[PDB]
């Protein structure tokens, strides 16, 4: 048995419904034999529903699960900024017949909210610390905004970069809703002490003009 | 023949 | 009624590693037994189980790879013949998995690579204090060139929680991870309050805590 979700990804309002789809390869045990889980990132994952229907103790009545053999669902209602999380569903057969449990492949899903978050925006040069150590890394955070589409442009004076950084991105905040965003320019010692002025670009719907943070070294 | 069931 | 996973860690290709499934307020063989695992950023799979008529069941994928078995009176362990990269991931164990009864563990992390066990270097991101932005500054710790996963930042013994952002990994091109933590408190308290990241790297038996001053 291999089970299918569909979509694989969901971004939808607070308040609305999010539809999540399991269709397996061959009927569940009884024909109603699927559970339904929510898990959260680094967390284990939580049972919501079982027996297709059936919500488990503990869990919010937003969730309602359907469906029967081959095919279910799982409905959010009311969806809240603690959905953010990634849904799967669980067909289970007997395992003289067939493969005792399948997962489904997952549906994230996220929320968007109706207020723009202009990220602050912040830039840290390397610590002597590291200097010392043959390498500079260069950090720009960009914190607490909302939607996600960020730009993010290094300039080394006013030299466009590319190639040279990383980015990493926090889960969607579930009080909040917002996002925040590191950006590392890695350069070796020599390079460094060799340019003079590090900037970090943004542009982001909430900000009325890209900003610019920068250094010379001196629901 | 009784069904096996792991959940 | 509890299940806690352990054994996982950084192990070459080719080397045998067994994890262990310890219950607590409940008895072993009076309810079903599954491991399932996910590798990072990936989906849950089910690997194999025991029935409470002590038969022990595999999936397809995971026979020949895979040995799972009552270890003790208490435990249920899971043997990997011979794991290759593919096998890194985090292992939960579960009494159940659809039932009432069900519980699951908070997991264990396994990573497959040939590459060594190297402690972070951790390096102050410094607050500006340049002009006040709003009324906030904002501060950090990097966490540079460490193997394997994870490292936890704190910030002032747990004692500062609010406003506090730890970024996700970053594998570098070196196969080294990096990260930064930040934490956004009021601007007026820079040259007042003392704010220290405490970073711990388990893997690698690191221990560090980093004062973050104006310069």
């Amino acid at each position: 048995q291999v089970l299918t979700q569909t979509p694989s990804s969901v971004s939808a309002a607070v308040g609305g419904t999010v539809t999540i789809n399991c269709q397996a390869s061959q009927s569940v045990y009884n024909k109603n034999y699927l559970a339904w889980y929510q898990q959260k990132p680094g967390q284990p994952p939580k049972r919501l529903i079982y027996s297709a229907s059936t919500l488990a103790s503990g869990v919010s009545s937003r969730f309602k699960g359907s469906g029967s053999g081959t095919q279910f669902t799982l409905t959010i209602s009311d969806v809240q900024c603690d959905d953010v999380a990634t849904y799967y569903c669980l067909g289970s057969y007997d395992c003289n017949r067939a493969e005792c449990h399948a997962f489904g492949g997952g549906t994230k899903v996220v929320v968007e909210v109706r207020t723009v978050a202009a990220p602050s925006v912040f830039i840290f040069p390397p610590s002597d610390e590291q200097l010392k150590s043959g390498t500079a890394s260069v950090v720009c955070l960009l914190n607490n905004f909302y939607p996600r589409e960020a730009k993010v442009q290094w300039k080394v004076d006013n030299a466009l970069q590319s190639g040279n950084s990383q980015e990493s991105v926090t889960e969607q905040d579930s009080k909040d809703s917002t996002y925040s965003l590191s950006s590392t320019l890695t350069l070796s010692k020599a390079d460094y002490e060799k340019h003079k002025v590090y900037a970090c670009e943004v542009t982001h719907q909430g900000l009325s003009s890209p900003v610019t943070k920068s250094f010379n070294r001196g629901c | 023949p009784a069904p096996e069931l792991l959940g | 009624q509890s299940v806690e996973e352990s054994g996982g860690r950084l192990v070459t290709p080719g080397t045998p590693l067994t994890l262990t499934c310890t219950v607590s307020g409940f008895s072993l063989s009076s309810y079903p037994m599954n491991w399932v695992r996910q590798a990072p950023g990936k989906g849950l799979e089910w690997i194999g189980g025991i029935g409470t008529s002590g038969n022990i069941w595999y999936a397809s994928w995971a026979k020949g790879r895979f040995i799972i078995s009552r270890a003790s009176s208490t435990t249920v362990d899971l043997k990997v013949t011979s794991p290759t990269t593919e096998d890194t991931a985090t292992y939960f164990c579960a009494r159940g998995l659809y039932n009432d009864y069900t519980v699951w563990g908070p997991g264990t992390l396994v990573t497959v690579s040939s590459a060594s066990t190297k402690g972070p270097s951790v390096f102050p991101l410094a607050p500006s204090s340049k002009s006040t932005s709003g009324g906030t500054a904002a501060l950090g710790c990097l966490v540079k060139d460490y193997f394997p996963e994870p490292v936890t930042v704190s910030w002032n013994s747990g004692a500062l929680t609010s406003g506090v952002h730890t970024f996700p990994a970053v594998l570098q091109s070196s196969g080294l991870y990096s990260l930064s933590s930040v934490v956004t408190v009021p601007s007026s308290s820079l040259g007042t309050q003392t704010y220290i990241c405490n970073v711990n790297h388990k893997p690698s038996n690191t221990k560090v805590d980093k004062k973050v001053e104006p310069k």
